[PDB]
């Protein structure tokens, strides 16, 4: 939810999230710049994860490139019916594919595919480039970041409003169940080779 | 067993509202009006006095 | 001037693929003075764009219009009168891919430019003569301002 | 933008709505959440009070135990002013005039001789069978009889049911009140609950008329949308948006989720400070503002003691 | 034991090589339980219950 | 591909071959208990369904 | 949510 | 016995210092963080509690343009004292203007 | 636990000022994770939360007998309308602020009243911390905490012969012996 | 009612947090066919599925096709079948 | 459940009796709970439970 395209922090909150992620590190905390400079200085939620990556990759080392896929597919974001754009494959600029360039997180959504127990992701790519201290810091710092975005700015819940069904797509359920009490006999005549009379 | 002195959630003294709640239910109020008229407006305060089994009038029968 | 690109666009369609992210609208466009398309994500709370709105577009490498200096660090406490902010909506992000339809040749006549503004993407496809200064991992500005005619 | 002090001494105002005994509701226009939350969180856990800490039993022959009685006594508000008393210094069980108070709860229960023929109502059968908090004799120690009037050191409520006794059954204990804040133990908190809420603004983006205005008046809390006639039609307007409980019931209605813009007003908090009675709620808020200042004084004193130059 | 020292941490059944690890101690005040980060409780196959 | 491309085939091969060389199992690996456990810990997950 | 008596 | 420690970046750099404020929590460190971020000589001001079992806050103040971080810390302490004194004054002058209309209305 | 078979363990007693207080003034009393639901599918804790919130707000006691709610008269179009009558939200979601910051959480939080219980299956109160333990008569080693024959296996799999030599030889039953070397 | 990404259950399912696209369909759509050690639940010694149902009844409701959800409610036959399918797994775990 | 077992604590000499001080009755309950009078001996306490992932100490069967 943070690294989705809709998040936009301001300057006082980005600096709080980054220092909840990190903690009393011996070093100057270096920061990115706004993704939106005017009408308001705004920081996207991908820039917080980027700022958190650059600040725990060590000093002499340069940051890592990466490319990959996420676990949310491109069919999961769709709401209307996709009109076919003439000269544009929709998967080329899509939140399915994670594109990290020079440490900054430039496309895609982070999921279990990257920072969980799934292989060939960010916290395993930082094992086979940087080492064991750095990946075991990326886990801790992304943990503290992703919790201290839930204490402070967004909550996460489950209610009786997210497991419900529209009233128009629930009449197209009670016209299938009413058809599903009449399929008794025809599945036995064709199971025992009797004729239809 | 006996009514708690304070509500658990917020610390309002609800421990003085047990006899003057039995007195309102004996004088024919509904429980949706015997809790507002004692000044219990939040549903954590109402909870303490609505759902209370005062299990010491049953436990003092076994007395020396 | 550090202007890498400058043109006048016209929105013809809004989010045709139907993904509908919150606070972000995808704006397919066409050009006027060049022969180009444009697929830009905006922030729709702050700077709202509807279909049929013309707006000028400038991609620059530095915001200091008095010489190409390319500082990089953001200082809010310092304001110079030589910024290129006569425009209304200003983003910042780096170019991550450029692609084209070359057939054993160099820089074919339909070249692309993929800019990632912190998460909001962009595809500026057109002639290779109009997209010279886009190198990969070059940190460019976006500058736009709504016209009304 | 930087902190213009004359932009804060021009756009800050406290508007007291309702104040009575043991309650207060006011505004704070033009203050951000990081100071408002500091005031709330000092009212709940840092403004100090007096509360019962040690209990000295002899013959608790009651059904309410020796432990639950002590915990139940500790949660009783004591109406001594906290500011006259100090923290009891650590590792000192016996107290003095400055630190401790003492009470005594000595109640025997014996059968009632008179007015008891062929009845079963318990008040008519027993004397002292509900140990209330008006049974606490204040035993003054040292020279506290001169600092305080006759009948000021006192339990706040005097109607709290401590125990319930039967004949033979006795309570003979002695207490020791101490001073503490509402972070050591939450029996020291002086507030029922202190909380704030932003002020809502409900904006009608479209003129509603007729049969939709009475529908709109029931989607909000009773008091918000009044529906009054203006030349034959029943138009609707906003009236006290403060009452709105912000339940979002209008966004369930499809025709009228496009004629309201239900949001909030930035930095227009509405506090509500309900005291437990130990201090009035206008001294709890002042002694909550005056603790954040002391937390800021102590660290400047530390910096003055660290650098000499 | 102070706040850098290794304690060697064991969870039964010790059925594979990451079922014993070397964790740096950190003396948390006023507690009577051990504490682990959540990344560790899949290698130890732990269930917190 | 219009990126930097500072490296060529002669050095890409060298990084891949030195990653092959550096990934050799070092002397002292105790591989017998790493193959006595990789067929002994997933042999507890094998219930009869 | 009563209107404030000490107003503007 | 003291209740403020200062932990430098490298023993020489005085712009970055992480103030360790003993016996505090988010009551002070969220309002100090609000005041110090209103100072344009601060690149970065954020706070974290070390661990909830502990009773101290870390406060990273990181100053641009050649100032020690003791000056935005002192200015943000006095500039919060001068908020609370004024809030105390306008609160004790609206309780008084409420008691002086509850009483002197019909009594 | 609850009455819908959903155990929790008490992990952290969170101080009250840090709890997310609601718009009514209330703090919660128990915070329950939204990640205990989708693998366990206890819809009944949601209806019990709406139902107990709406019963504590009206002085009612609500009927939760099985099989009395159909599919044309649901258990969420009943207590939702009970909450709409009591002013609150139809879906049980109340607007919560925070207490570690001070400002409003942007996704509205499901709150209500759920009858928790308390199991006898208590904390073990058995911390077996060992230092200078008593030695028995045969095999004078700790009488103590057991290393174990299967943990030897994992230490050998690491390649740590000296942690293993420490825990076996140096800590338990080290002694000298005198041998005629001829 | 609310889709992804607004939906919290779809966020926990599709971002790999806990669920699956089978538990959400048992919550907000049918439970589907109750299979019991591979097959439909046992007919009695008299050829009726449960004491509610007629001897050798053709309808899918006789063989455990529940077609009601955990959201709105399970009727008592569709509940007894479901308890068979749960005790089957708990027995086949607890014994062997 | 540690609940309210019995009323005669003095003349019973069990090994362990787990008593819960202040148990409440459930506000939402089936009709069988009153048919057998289970408010003579109730087992648990009501609680104002929020479903939020606020802290981080709040995962994998913990609260
Ligand atoms: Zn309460």
């Amino acid at each position: 939810s943070m690294t989705t395209r809709g998040c936009f922090f301001t300057r006082e909150h980005y600096m709080e999230l980054v220092y909840r992620g990190l903690t009393d590190k011996v070093g100057r905390v270096k920061l990115l710049s706004p993704s939106i400079l005017k009408p308001f200085p705004l920081w996207t939620g991908k820039q917080v994860v980027s700022t958190l990556l650059i600040n725990i990759i060590p000093e002499d080392h340069i940051p890592l490139n990466l490319s990959g896929k996420a676990k949310i597919t491109g069919k999961a974001w769709v709401k209307e019916t996709p009109r076919s754009v003439p000269g544009f494959n929709p998967d080329s600029m899509c939140e399915s594919q994670v594109i990290i360039r020079e440490g900054e997180l430039l496309c895609g959504v982070l999921d279990k595919a990257h920072y969980g127990s799934s292989a060939y992701g960010l916290v395993h790519c930082c094992y086979e480039i940087y080492g064991g201290e750095t990946s075991g810091k990326v886990l801790t710092c992304l943990a503290r970041l992703f919790t201290a975005y839930l204490q402070l700015y967004r909550g996460f819940t489950l209610g009786v409003e997210d497991i419900l069904v529209k009233p128009k797509a629930d009449v197209k359920r009670q016209r299938i169940i009413e058809e599903s009490t009449h399929c008794g006999p025809q599945a036995v005549r064709a199971a025992l080779n009797l004729p239809e009379a | 067993m006996i009514i708690p002195v304070r509500c658990f959630t917020c610390g309002k003294i609800v421990g003085n509202k047990w006899e003057a709640y039995l007195g309102l239910l004996q004088a024919e109020y509904t429980e949706g009006d015997a809790l507002d008229a004692l000044g219990l407006k939040r549903y954590c305060c109402r909870r303490m006095l609505l759902a209370h089994v005062d299990l010491i009038e049953k436990l003092l029968n076994y007395a020396p | 001037a550090g202007i890498l690109f400058e043109d006048i666009f016209d929105v013809k369609d809004i989010d045709p693929e139907g993904k509908k992210f919150d606070r972000v609208s995808r704006l397919h466009c066409e050009s006027e003075s060049f022969k180009m398309d444009l697929i830009l994500d905006v922030n729709i709370q702050i700077y709202p764009v509807d279909l049929g709105d013309k707006f000028r577009l400038v991609i620059a490498s530095t915001l200091y219009e008095d010489g190409t200096l390319d500082d990089g660090e953001y200082n809010p406490t310092d304001d110079r009168p030589s910024r290129a902010d006569q425009f209304e909506y200003v983003m910042y992000g780096k170019v991550y891919r450029i692609e084209g339809d070359e057939t054993s040749t160099e820089a074919a006549t339909r070249l692309s430019a993929y800019v990632s503004y912190g998460g909001l993407l962009m595809r500026l496809q057109g002639d290779a003569n109009n997209l010279h200064g886009f190198e990969v991992d070059s940190r460019v500005y976006l500058l736009m301002k709504k016209l009304a005619f | 933008d930087a902190w213009d002090q004359d932009r804060f001494e021009k756009n800050f105002r406290v508007d007291v709505v309702h104040m009575d005994e043991n309650s207060l509701e006011f505004d704070m226009v033009g203050i951000d959440a990081a100071i408002a939350n500091a005031f709330r969180r000092i009212l709940l856990a840092e403004v100090p009070t007096m509360a019962v800490e040690k209990v000295l039993v002899y013959n608790n022959t009651s059904i309410v135990q020796d432990e639950i009685l002590a915990h139940r006594l500790g949660l009783i508000p004591i109406h001594a002013d906290p500011r006259l008393f100090e923290y009891r210094n650590q590792g000192d069980e016996e107290g003095t005039e400055i630190d401790t108070l003492q009470f005594r709860l000595q109640v025997r229960c014996t059968r009632n001789p008179h007015a008891a023929k062929d009845s079963s109502d318990p008040n008519e059968l027993y004397v002292n069978h509900k140990v209330y908090t008006r049974h606490m004799t204040w035993i003054p120690l040292g020279n506290q009889a001169d600092l305080f009037p006759e009948g000021t050191i006192r339990p706040v409520h005097d109607d709290i049911l401590i125990a319930q006794l039967r004949p033979g059954q006795e309570i003979d204990l002695l207490m020791h009140c101490v001073k503490g804040i509402g972070k050591d133990h939450a029996k020291f908190s002086p507030v029922a609950t202190a909380s704030y809420r932003l002020l809502p603004d409900i904006t009608l983006l479209e003129p509603v008329e007729g049969e939709a205005a009475e529908e709109l008046s029931r989607c909000f809390s009773p008091g918000v949308i009044e529906v009054q006639e203006v030349q034959g039609k029943k138009v609707a307007r906003v009236a006290n948006p403060r009452l709105d409980t912000f339940s979002r019931e209008i966004f369930r209605n499809e025709k009228l989720k496009k004629v309201v813009r239900l949001a909030r007003v930035r930095d227009h908090y509405i506090f509500s400070v309900e005291s437990t009675g130990v201090l009035p709620p206008d001294v709890l808020v002042s002694e909550a503002i005056k603790v954040l200042m002391g937390k800021c004084r102590r660290f400047l004193d530390e910096l003055d003691a660290v650098q000499m130059d | 034991v102070k706040n850098g020292d290794i304690l060697l941490l064991n969870r039964q059944p010790t059925l594979h090589r990451p079922s014993i690890q070397a964790h740096r101690a950190r003396i948390l005040p006023e507690e009577k339980v051990l504490r682990l980060h959540y990344a560790n409780c899949k290698a130890y196959n732990a269930d917190f219950d | 591909s219009y990126e930097k491309s500072e490296l060529s085939l002669d050095r890409l091969r060298t990084l891949l071959q030195l990653k092959w060389q550096r990934s050799l199992c070092e002397p002292g690996e105790a591989v017998g208990l790493l193959a006595a456990q990789s067929i002994g810990e997933p042999s507890t997950q094998m219930t009869l369904n | 949510g009563n209107p404030p008596v000490t107003g503007p | 016995k003291t209740a403020l420690e200062m932990v430098q970046a490298a023993g020489t750099d005085r712009h970055c210092v992480t103030f360790v404020l003993h016996e505090e929590d988010h009551t002070l460190g969220n309002s100090l963080r609000y005041m110090i971020m209103k100072n344009p000589e601060v690149e970065f001001c954020g706070y974290t509690t070390t661990h909830p079992s502990e009773s101290k806050i870390n406060l990273r103040i990181q100053t641009r343009g050649t100032l020690p971080a003791v000056e935005p810390f002192q200015r943000g302490l006095n500039e919060l004292m001068n908020v609370c004194q004024h809030v105390l004054d306008k609160f004790e002058a609206s309780i008084k203007d409420y008691k002086d209309q509850k009483a002197s209305r019909n009594e | 636990a609850s009455r819908h078979g959903q155990k929790g363990i008490l992990s952290r007693l969170w101080p009250a000022e840090d709890m997310p207080f609601t718009e009514s003034g209330m703090v919660p009393d128990i915070l329950f994770n939204p990640h205990g639901f989708p693998s366990r599918m206890t819809i009944g804790m949601l209806i019990e939360s709406m139902a107990g919130k709406s019963a504590a707000l009206h002085g009612l006691c609500h009927d939760a007998t099985p099989f009395i709610f159909s599919e044309e008269n649901s258990a969420l179009e009943y207590f939702g309308e009970m909450l709409k009558a009591a002013g609150y939200n139809f879906y049980g979601t109340e607007r919560l602020y925070s207490g570690i910051s001070g400002l409003e959480l942007e996704a509205d939080i499901f709150i209500g009243v759920v009858y928790y219980q308390r199991l006898r299956h208590m904390v073990s109160d058995k911390f077996q911390v060992r230092t200078t333990g008593a030695r028995d008569r045969v095999t004078n080693q700790p009488i103590g905490i057991r290393f174990g024959e299967m943990e030897r296996d994992a230490l050998l799999a690491h390649g740590t012969s000296f942690l293993l030599h420490d825990r076996l030889f140096n800590c338990s039953d080290r002694s000298v012996a005198h041998v005629c070397v001829k | 009612h609310r889709q992804f990404p607004e939906n919290s259950l779809q966020m926990m399912v599709q971002s790999g947090a806990k669920g699956s696209t089978v538990n959400t369909m048992q919550i907000s759509c049918l439970l589907g066919q109750i299979e019991l050690e591979g097959r439909r639940p046992p007919l009695m010694a008299s050829g009726k599925s449960l004491p509610c149902f007629e001897p050798y009844e053709f309808t899918p409701r006789a063989g455990g096709f529940v077609t009601g959800r955990f959201l709105t409610g399970i009727k008592p036959p569709e509940f007894f079948f479901h308890c068979m399918a749960g005790r089957e797994g708990l027995v086949d775990t607890a014994v062997k | 459940t540690m609940g309210f077992p019995l009323l005669t604590y003095q003349d019973r000499s069990d090994n362990k009796l787990y008593r819960l001080q202040t148990p409440q009755s459930p506000l939402v309950r089936p009709s069988m709970y009153d048919y057998y009078d289970m408010d003579n001996y109730p087992i648990g306490t009501n609680a104002i439970v929020a479903v939020i992932s606020y802290t981080g100490y709040d995962m994998e069967d913990a609260m």
